[PDB]
DNA sequence: TGCATCCGTGAGTGCAG
DNA sequence: TATAATGGGAGCTGTCACGGATGCA
């Protein structure tokens, strides 16, 4: 009924390792590791093509999907074809199908039996921009990565390793999705070092700090102008709905004019532009209102210099640009009789 | 179960995954039952430790490892001939001569004295330089009258029969090859015997062989994180495991194999299907291996 | 079967805000 | 990248009335 209150439940389910339980687990994964590229060299498929089709038949064919990164779409019929020429092998050889299978078996093991680690780390990162949930996915998702890469042979409790991991992955997420815009996780690094720079500045002032008292205590290659733009980034977008009054009945993105759609004094204006200026081209030529009307474009524009302007023309290129001239010519004192076109400069 | 029908998630983990349970002992005391072992709801575990449903147990973590070891060996003893029992050999707790009075059984060459003390019985080794001269065994009711590392010249008593004597239980008599002379008979029985030696295995650790396999010399009866600490098997014997971390009592079926194995770990199935030996063994009840 | 009992849904207009 | 660390935390309160779907003597 609760979310979280469920997954608490499902935790206190697989119970806590003991000593033995977590090397014994450790150990069986690190060979099945080792199981898979001596299983690898016997065979010559491929290291990782191999651990997904070991890990398929272990978990239960309840899920399959083509793993981005390996070769083939791994479809349960690559899956038995490929469980095949592996069981296919001599006992001294598939020897090592035993192990990996049971490797896998303790990972899935491993990781179920400490999941309560996550629960009590994420729980201290809340407030973040992260939910509970989303935070523990983040998470247990570390907690993947410690199972692959711990070391039992260096005689240390799991917890140590894994509570490394888990608070990578916690502060990763926190820094790639809490904000609307996504900014890079180092520009996200410094600006809480400002954050937190300034807030022992107000907490020995008396007062917040200036931006100079700010690019001062932040050290070389810090000015004043830096630490400002630095902040006009920081800065959270507002939501549209974000309640205008103390009743309801208004949206503060009600207040917000649509300036990217033309209005309709503007799109009448563009209209009364683009044929009262045809009305000065077949006005006194309509061929030197032609190649000129291909100087620019009545849409589109059609402007470069001196290339295609000496291509079809009808003239040479250096013709044009004389026609050009007598085209606006005859267009200046043209437009000293019909002396409607200067108000379309406001 | 019916299609369309609500289970709850332990109803699913019972039909999909099976029952089991596991159970700690308080640490050193001993386990009632041994691995392997078929057994049932109520039957007694261990001191404190009752189980609660069916299945076949299975070991933890042996916290003691014990090797017999293997001996053959021949050695000797004297023996008055109107008091022992002619046979050709002497199956262990078996009575071989009754003696009328007390008869010190005495040396037969110079030495200092090996005492290797069994259960119940003794052996005897005298060596001058240090050749080993002469192997007498003392059974029981025969009571030795030396300590380790003790002279004795040719013809004084290093032990004293008193009434019965029998072999040991642990102790077996092969061959027994006699001689007569005097009022007297000495054999030289062909012993067959194995002693005990309680290796410790670690948290780090890891017992790599069954209940009960053989090693000759050389082989390996644990693995750890660095070479040495590693237990060996100095030569012939057989393994015991004693002291669990706790016992998981599965509810499960066990078939044991001889060559290459057919199905490999994780897989389903149902009863009929081949498991390994070539299409010799094969499922009993629908479920999932682990091989 | 009849009747508690819960859950979800509504609850005036425009203007200033 | 390695002492060890293994089940959360705030609920919020003074309306109402009707209709429909669910539980129970």
């Amino acid at each position: 009924s609760d979310p979280v209150r469920q997954y608490l439940h499902e935790i206190g389910q697989v119970p806590l390792l003991t000593l033995e339980e977590e090397v014994e687990l450790a150990r069986k994964v690190e060979e099945g590791m080792e199981a898979i590229k001596k299983l690898s060299e016997i065979t010559g498929l491929d290291p990782d093509l191999i651990r997904e089709v070991v890990r398929a038949k272990i978990l239960g064919s309840a899920r399959v999907r083509h793993i981005p990164g390996l070769k083939e779409t791994l479809d349960p019929k690559t899956v038995e074809e490929i469980d095949q020429k592996l069981k296919s092998l001599p006992k001294e050889h598939k020897r090592y199908l035993h192990i990996a299978r049971e490797g896998e078996a303790a990972r899935q093991h491993l990781i179920e039996a400490n999941l309560r680690l996550v629960v009590s780390i994420a729980k201290k990162y809340t407030g973040r921009g992260l939910s509970f949930l989303d935070l523990i996915q983040e998470g247990n998702q570390g907690l993947i990565r410690a199972v692959e890469k711990f070391e039992y042979k260096r005689r240390f409790k799991f917890s140590t390793y894994a509570t490394w991991w888990i608070r990578q992955a916690i502060n990763r997420a926190i820094a790639d999705q809490a904000r609307t815009i996504r900014i890079p996780v180092h520009m996200v690094e410094t600006i809480n070092k400002l954050s937190r720079t300034a807030r022992q500045l107000q907490q020995e002032l008396g007062r917040e700090p200036t931006y100079e008292e700010i690019a001062e205590a932040m050290g070389p290659g810090w000015d004043a102008k830096r630490v400002e733009e630095t902040l006009k980034i920081a800065q959270e977008p507002v939501s549209l709905e974000t309640p205008i009054g103390d009743e309801k009945d208004s949206f503060y993105g009600d207040f917000i004019p649509d300036e990217h759609l033309p209005s309709p004094v503007d799109a009448a204006t563009q209209s009364l532009l683009s044929e009262e200026l045809e009305k000065a081209l077949s006005k006194l030529s309509e061929r030197e209102a032609m190649v000129l009307k291909l100087r620019k474009g009545l849409i589109d524009g059609r402007e470069h210099t001196l290339e295609e302007v000496g291509a079809f023309f009808g003239v040479t290129r250096e013709r044009i640009r004389q026609i050009e001239n007598k085209a606006l010519r005859k267009l200046k004192y043209h437009e000293s009789r019909t002396r409607k076109l200067r108000d379309f400069l406001d | 179960v019916e299609k369309r029908q609500l289970l709850t998630d332990e109803e699913y983990r019972e039909l999909r995954y099976g029952k089991q349970e596991t159970y700690p002992l308080p640490p050193g005391v001993d386990a009632l039952v041994k691995d392997g072992e078929e057994v049932v709801k109520g039957q007694e575990l261990a001191p404190g430790v009752v189980s609660r449903l069916d299945g076949v147990a299975l070991y933890r973590f042996p916290r003691r490892v014990r090797v017999e070891y293997v001996k053959k060996e021949r050695a000797g003893l004297r023996l008055p001939l109107a008091a022992w029992v002619e046979k050709e050999a002497y199956k262990p707790g078996e009575i071989l001569a009754e003696l009328p009075e007390p008869y010190l059984f005495r040396a037969e060459e110079e030495g200092v004295v090996e005492l290797k003390e069994l259960e119940e019985g003794a052996f005897l080794v005298l060596r001058r330089e240090d050749e080993p001269v002469a192997t007498y065994f003392l059974p029981v009711g025969m009571t030795p009258l030396v300590v380790h590392g003790e002279i004795v010249e040719k013809g004084q008593p290093l032990a004293e029969a008193k009434g019965l004597l029998r072999m040991p239980r642990q102790v077996r008599a092969a061959q027994v090859e006699a001689e007569e002379e005097g009022e007297t008979v000495y054999l030289t029985l062909f012993l067959e015997w194995t002693e005990p030696k309680d290796y410790r295995v670690q948290p780090h650790m890891n017992v790599v062989v069954p209940e009960g396999a053989r090693v000759e010399a050389g082989d390996k009866i644990v693995a750890a994180i660095d070479p040495e600490e590693e237990v060996i098997a100095e030569a012939e014997g057989v393994v015991h495991l004693h002291e669990p971390a706790s016992i998981l009592v599965v509810k499960a079926r066990v078939y044991p194999f001889e060559d290459d194995v057919e199905v490999s770990t994780g897989d389903r199935v149902a009863p009929g299907d081949v498991l390994a030996d070539g299409g010799k063994v094969k499922s009993d009840v629908y479920g999932r291996v682990e091989v």
